RNA sequence: GCUAAACCUAGCCCCAAACCCACUCCACCUUACUACCAGACAACCUUAGCCAAACCAUUUACCCAAAUAAAGUAUAGGCGAUAG
C-alpha cells in the first residue's frame, strides 16, 4: 500500500549542452543572412522590361 | 496474455562444430584397443558418478561417502536430511510391498 | 512525396522548419509549369574569415516563374490555391554553402520578401479574430 | 588536528604543539539577525572553542573575545528509491564575537552589477537561436494555417 | 519501535547519557571536586604558525612548467643523499669506526628526544 | 583580519576566475620542511576561502564561479601531506626500522578473526588496567564452527564470481567470433 | 577436423608424493 | 565524486550531467550492451584524427573525430552520419533544427594514411628512439598522434600567471636539503621555540 | 480503447579445478564503533527427541577418511521392527 506513481521527471534547459565539454555542436548553416539585401522598389515592373 | 506477440530470434545451430563432429569418438577404446582402457573411463563429471548409476537415494549415499568430508557445512547438512527423508519414503511409503 | 531524406541535401537546416512544419498533416500538390525570365545572380556575399573555424558563402538569385500550388487539409478537402490555373511568382531565393567543409554544397537557405510585395492569394475559408478576454473587474476600452 | 592520535600528557610534560592542522573552517551568513560583532563559522566536530580561538588568532590574526559553539543535527528524514534513509552530515556552528568592538558584516559575494557582463558576449549557439526566433513570426490569423513558405 | 540502524550520538538518551557522550573532540583537562573543570594549558594544542611575509610560493602553479616524472622518496635514497657523503669523506681520511655512528647522525635510542620517531609523540 | 575568508572584491560576482595548476608530488619534493610548513598554511587559508564561497553559492542558489579551484587545493593539500609523511616514514626506517608510526599487533578478537589491533597509550601498565583486561583477545572453541561457515560463505561468493566471468566470455564470443580468430 | 589423440593408459609406475596430504594411504605402503 | 550503477549505460551525454541523470535514473536497470573487449594499448583511434566511414548513410567520407567513448567503443565524427533535431524548443516556438552526430563503432570506421587519403589498417611498432608509434599495414608510414585541446581548455602557449600562481623560478627552485631531522624538529629551529621539558614514557597496548 | 498485455537480460544452479579472505588515516568489549589510571571474572563435561515397531517401555540407519567385490554374508536384535 506504499506504492506511488513514478512522477519524478523535472524540467531542464535545452539551449546549451553540459559545460566544460570538449565536444561542441557542429553547425552546417548560419542562422541568418550576413548582409540584408533590399531589392529596388518597382522591380516587378522591370520584370516585363527584360531589356 | 501468456503468449508472446513477436517471434523469438532464429536458433542457428552448427551441426559440424568440433564437439558434434567428434561426438562418439573413442567410445570403442576397449574393444579396438586391446582392452587397455574402458569406455566408462572416458566419462567426465562428478567423481561419485563416473561409471556408475543408481537412484536418488543411492546417489546421495554414494556422494556422502566419497566427497562428504569435502562438502560445505550447509551442503552436508542438506545431504544428511535428504538421505533421512529418502530412507523413510522408499522403505515406508508406496503402493507396492 | 514527403521525401525529407533528400530535402536536407537541397535546403539548409534553417530552411527546413519553414517548409515541412506547416505541411506535416497536409497534402501539397506543387508543380512547375513554365519559366518566364531566366534567373540572374543578383548579389554574392561571403562570411567573415574564420568566424568559428568555418567560412560560409551566400548567393542571391532572383526567380520569376509561374507555379501551381494545391494544398489539401488532413481530410483531403481543398484548403488553399487552385490546382488548374498557375500564377506568376516573383521571389528572391538566397542560397548558402559551407566553403570550409569539403563535402558541402549549395542549398536553399531562405527567401527574401520585399516590403513592396503584393498580398498573397486569399484563403478559401473565413477566419475570426477574437478580441481581448475581459475579466469582470476589467473594463473594455475602444 | 582531527583523525590523529594526540600524544598523552602527564604532569611536567612538554607543551602539545601542532605544526600542520587539517581543520578547515568556512565563514557562513547567519540565517537570523545577529549582533554586529558576532561572526558565524562552520567548524569540524572535533574542533573546540579553545582551538578555534587559537586558530583565528594564530592564523588570521583576528582578536577574539568570546566563542560559543553548538552542534547542528542533520535531518535523516530523506529516503531514496529504496526507502533507505539519507543522512545529512551533522556540523558544528561557532559564534565568534570580535574583541576590540570591531563590527563584521557578511559581504555580498554575488553583486548583481558585477554578475552582469559589461563587455559584449556572443555565444555561437545562442546567436543562432536568437536570430532565428526574431526572424520567424507567428502565423497570421487571416492566413488560417496556410503555410507562408510558398510565395504563391 | 527504536531505530537500531541510525548512528548513536549524544543527542539520544536521558540526561546522564547525553552528557557522557561526546563528538570526538580531544579532552583538554579534568574534572575536580565540585564539578569544577581544570583546563591544562599544555594539553591544549598550540598552533605553530610561521611568518608568511615575503613568501615566494603560492597556492597554484603556473602551467608553463615541465612535466617532471614523480620519484617517491625511499630510505635508500635518503641515506645516499644525506649520510653517504659524510661517510665517504671520513672513509678516505681513514678515521672510521662503528662507535662513532652517533656522530654521523644515527640515533641508537629514541628516549630523551622531543620528537621520537617510534612511537611518535607529536601531532601531524 | 577576516578579509582572508573572501576572495578579492574585484573578483566577487565574476563567472570565471583564472587559476593555475595544483602542486604535484614531485614539485613538492624540492622544497624543504620549512618551506613546506609555510606553504601548508598558504594552501589552508586558500581552502577556507573556497569553502566559504561554495557555501554562500548554495545559500544564494547560484553556481560556484570556479568549482575546479577547490579540487586543485584539495589535491595540493593531499600531495603536500603525502610528501611530509613520506619523509618521516623514510627517516623512521633509518633510525628505528619501523614501517608503522603507531604500534600494533595481530590478535584474534572474541569472534575468532585475525585483526590488526592498534595500541593505545596508557599511564599504567596493562596488567593493572581494569578496562583493558575486560576486553578478550582469544576465541573459544565454539567460534570455530562459525569460522568455517563464514569461510564457506566466501567460497560461494568467489565461486559465483568466477563462474559468472566464464559465462560472459563464452557468450561474448557468439556475437564476435573474430575475437577467437 | 581432426580427432584428439586417443586416451592411452599412461605407461610407467605411478609414484605419488608421500608428503602430500591428498595422497591416499594405500598408494604409499609396501603392497602398492 | 563518482557514483555509477553496476550496469550503467554510457551515452552521448557525459556522466553526472543533468540530462544523464534524467536519461539514467539510479533506479532504472536496462539490458547491458555487449562490448568487445579491447585493451587500452590496442586502441588506435584518438580525438582529432581523420577517419573514413566504411558503413553508414555517408560511406567513404573522411572527417575529424571530436570525441571517443572507450566504454562502448564509440567514435564520433563531426558533420558526418548526422541526423537532425530541434534545439531550444519551447511551448510557443517550434525550435531550431541542428545536425546532431551519431556515434559509430570502431569497426565502422577505418583510419586513413597521411600520404594517401584511403582507409588502411595499422599495427603498433617501435622506432629507433623506442617511442611507441602506429604503422600502417600497407605502405608503412608514421602516423603521429594528432594534437587535441586539453579537457580543461587552458592553453600553455597563451597563459598569464595570476596573483596566486607560483612563478616558474620559484616553483622549480630546489630548497630541500636532505638531513636526519623531521619537519617538526626543523621548524622549531627556525621559529626559535625552546622546550627543555622532556617527554615521559607512556605504555602502549 | 482504456486498464493492460508482450520482451532478455540481470543473475543464479550443478560440476570440474584450486586449499580462501581480512593493517589508508581515525574509532570500536564502557551505553561497541567512546583519545587518556590498582585489575586479578575466566575456556573444556554422553545430546535429546520426533519418528519406525501400525501402542509403547529394550530397540530404530545418520560420511569418518579406496570406488568395486566379498555382502546385505558372518553376526546383532521385545532373535520383533530392524541393525550389520
Ligand atoms: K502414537
Ligand atoms: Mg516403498
Ligand atoms: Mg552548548
Ligand atoms: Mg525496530
Ligand atoms: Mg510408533
Ligand atoms: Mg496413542
Amino acid at each position: 500500500t506504499e506504492k506511488e506513481f513514478m512522477q519524478h521527471a523535472r524540467k531542464a534547459g535545452l539551449v546549451i549542452p553540459p559545460e566544460k565539454s570538449d565536444r561542441s555542436i557542429h553547425l552546417a548553416c548560419t542562422a541568418g543572412i550576413f548582409d540584408a539585401y533590399v531589392p529596388p522598389e518597382g522591380d516587378a515592373r522591370i520584370s516585363s522590361l527584360s531589356k | 496474455i501468456g503468449i508472446r506477440l513477436t517471434l523469438p530470434p532464429p536458433k542457428v545451430v552448427d551441426r559440424w562444430n568440433e564437439k558434434r563432429a567428434m561426438f562418439g569418438v573413442y567410445d570403442n577404446i576397449g574393444i579396438l584397443g586391446n582392452f587397455e582402457k574402458h569406455p566408462k573411463e572416458l566419462i567426465r563429471g562428478p567423481i561419485w558418478l563416473r561409471g556408475w548409476k543408481g537412484n536418488e537415494l543411492q546417489r546421495c549415499i554414494r556422494k556422502r561417502k566419497m566427497v562428504g568430508s569435502r562438502m560445505f557445512a550447509d551442503d552436508l547438512h542438506n545431504l544428511n536430511k535428504r538421505i533421512r527423508y529418502l530412507y523413510k519414503h522408499f522403505n515406508r511409503h508406496g503402493k507396492f510391498r | 512525396n514527403s521525401d525529407h531524406d533528400r530535402l536536407h541535401t537541397l535546403v539548409t537546416e534553417h530552411c527546413f522548419p519553414d517548409m515541412t512544419w506547416d505541411i506535416k498533416y497536409k497534402t501539397v500538390r506543387w508543380s512547375f509549369v513554365e519559366s518566364l525570365e531566366p534567373s540572374h545572380v543578383v548579389q554574392v556575399r561571403c562570411s567573415s574569415m574564420m568566424n568559428q573555424g568555418n567560412v560560409y558563402g551566400q548567393i542571391t538569385v532572383r526567380m520569376h516563374t509561374r507555379q501551381t500550388l494545391a494544398i489539401y487539409d488532413r481530410f483531403g478537402r481543398l484548403m488553399y490555391g487552385q490546382e488548374d490555373v498557375p500564377k506568376d511568382v516573383l521571389e528572391y531565393v538566397v542560397f548558402e554553402k559551407q566553403l570550409t567543409n569539403p563535402y558541402g554544397s549549395w542549398r536553399m537557405h531562405t527567401k527574401i520578401v520585399p516590403p513592396w510585395a503584393p498580398p498573397k492569394q486569399p484563403i478559401l475559408k473565413t477566419v475570426m479574430i477574437p478580441g481581448p478576454q475581459l475579466k469582470p473587474e476589467e473594463e473594455y476600452e475602444e | 588536528a582531527r583523525n590523529v592520535v594526540y600524544p598523552l600528557y602527564r604532569l611536567g610534560g612538554p607543551q602539545l604543539r601542532v605544526f600542520r592542522t587539517n581543520f578547515f573552517i568556512q565563514l557562513v551568513r547567519p540565517g537570523v539577525a545577529q549582533p554586529e560583532d558576532t561572526v558565524q563559522f562552520r567548524i569540524p566536530m572535533e574542533m573546540t572553542r579553545v582551538d578555534l580561538r587559537n586558530y583565528l588568532e594564530g592564523i588570521y590574526n583576528v582578536p577574539v573575545a568570546a566563542v560559543r559553539t553548538r552542534v547542528q543535527h542533520g535531518s535523516n528524514k530523506r529516503r531514496d528509491h529504496r526507502n533507505v534513509r539519507i543522512k545529512k552530515p551533522d556540523y558544528k556552528v561557532a559564534y565568534v564575537q570580535l574583541a576590540h568592538g570591531q563590527t563584521f558584516t557578511f559581504p555580498d559575494l554575488f553583486p548583481e552589477k558585477d554578475e552582469s557582463p559589461e563587455g559584449s558576449a556572443a555565444d555561437d549557439l545562442y546567436s543562432m537561436l536568437e536570430e532565428e526566433r526574431q526572424q520567424r513570426q507567428s502565423s497570421d490569423p487571416r492566413r488560417g494555417g496556410v503555410p507562408s513558405w510558398f510565395g504563391l | 519501535g527504536a531505530d537500531r540502524m541510525s548512528k548513536w550520538t549524544s543527542k539520544r538518551g536521558p540526561r546522564s547519557f547525553r552528557g557522557r557522550k561526546g563528538r570526538g573532540a580531544k579532552g583538554i583537562g579534568f574534572l575536580t571536586s565540585g564539578w569544577r573543570f581544570v583546563q591544562i594549558k599544555e594539553m591544549v594544542p598550540e598552533f605553530v604558525v610561521p611568518d608568511l611575509t615575503g613568501f615566494k610560493l603560492k597556492p597554484y602553479v603556473s602551467y608553463l612548467a615541465p612535466e617532471s616524472e614523480e620519484t617517491p622518496l625511499t630510505a635508500a635514497q635518503l641515506f645516499s643523499e644525506a649520510v653517504a657523503p659524510a661517510i665517504e669523506k671520513d672513509f678516505k681520511d681513514g678515521t672510521f669506526d662503528p662507535d662513532n655512528l652517533e656522530k654521523y647522525g644515527f640515533e641508537p635510542t629514541q628516549e630523551g628526544k622531543l620528537f621520537q620517531l617510534y612511537p611518535r609523540n607529536f601531532l601531524r | 583580519g577576516l578579509e582572508e575568508f573572501f576572495d578579492d572584491p574585484k573578483n566577487w560576482g565574476q563567472e570565471k576566475v583564472k587559476s593555475g595548476a595544483a602542486w604535484t608530488c614531485q614539485q613538492l619534493r624540492n622544497k624543504s620542511n620549512e618551506d613546506l610548513h609555510k606553504l601548508w598554511y598558504v594552501l589552508l587559508k586558500e581552502r577556507n576561502m573556497l569553502l566559504t564561497l561554495e557555501q554562500e553559492a548554495k545559500r544564494q542558489r547560484l553556481p560556484m564561479p570556479s568549482p575546479e579551484r577547490l579540487d586543485k587545493v584539495v589535491d595540493s593539500m593531499d600531495a603536500l601531506d603525502k610528501v611530509v609523511q613520506e619523509r618521516e616514514d623514510a627517516l623512521r626506517l633509518l633510525q628505528t626500522g619501523q614501517e608503522r608510526a603507531r604500534p600494533g599487533a595481530w590478535r584474534r578478537d572474541i569472534f575468532g578473526r585475525i585483526i590488526w589491533h592498534k595500541f593505545k597509550q596508557w599511564v599504567i601498565p596493562w596488567h593493572l588496567n581494569k578496562r583493558y583486561n575486560r576486553k578478550r583477545f582469544f576465541a573459544l572453541p565454539y567460534v570455530d564452527h562459525f569460522l568455517r561457515l563464514e569461510r564457506e560463505k566466501r567460497a560461494r561468493i568467489k565461486a559465483r564470481k568466477e563462474n559468472l566471468e566464464r559465462k560472459k566470455a563464452k557468450i561474448l564470443l557468439k556475437k564476435f567470433p573474430h575475437l577467437a580468430e | 577436423y581432426r580427432a584428439r589423440p586417443p586416451p592411452r593408459r599412461r605407461p610407467g609406475p605411478r609414484w605419488p608424493d608421500p608428503e602430500d596430504l591428498l595422497t591416499p594411504r594405500w598408494q604409499l605402503g609396501p603392497r602398492y | 565524486k563518482v557514483t555509477l550503477p553496476p550496469h550503467y549505460r554510457y551515452g552521448m551525454s557525459p556522466p553526472g550531467s543533468v540530462a544523464d541523470k534524467r536519461k539514467n535514473p539510479p533506479w532504472i536497470r536496462r539490458r547491458p550492451v555487449v562490448v568487445e573487449p579491447i585493451s587500452d594499448e590496442d586502441w588506435y583511434l584518438f580525438c582529432g584524427d581523420t577517419v573514413e566511414i566504411l558503413e553508414g548513410k555517408d560511406a567513404g567520407k573522411q572527417g575529424k573525430v571530436v570525441q571517443v567513448i572507450r566504454q562502448r567503443n564509440w567514435v564520433v565524427v563531426g558533420g558526418l552520419n548526422t541526423h537532425y533535431r530541434y534545439i531550444g524548443k519551447t511551448m510557443d516556438y517550434r525550435g531550431t533544427m541542428i545536425p546532431s552526430e551519431a556515434p559509430l563503432l570502431h569497426r565502422q570506421v577505418k583510419l586513413v594514411d597521411p600520404m594517401d587519403r584511403k582507409p588502411t589498417e595499422i599495427e603498433w611498432r617501435f622506432t629507433e628512439a623506442g617511442e611507441r608509434v602506429r604503422v600502417s599495414t600497407r605502405s608503412g608510414r608514421i602516423i603521429p598522434k594528432p594534437e587535441f585541446p586539453r579537457a580543461d581548455g587552458i592553453v600553455p602557449e597563451t597563459w598569464i600567471d595570476g596573483p596566486k600562481d607560483t612563478s616558474v623560478e620559484d616553483a622549480l627552485e630546489r630548497t630541500y636539503v636532505p638531513c636526519l631531522k623531521t619537519l617538526q624538529e626543523e621548524v622549531m629551529e627556525a621559529m626559535g621555540i625552546k622546550e627543555t621539558r622532556k617527554y615521559k614514557k607512556v605504555y602502549w597496548y
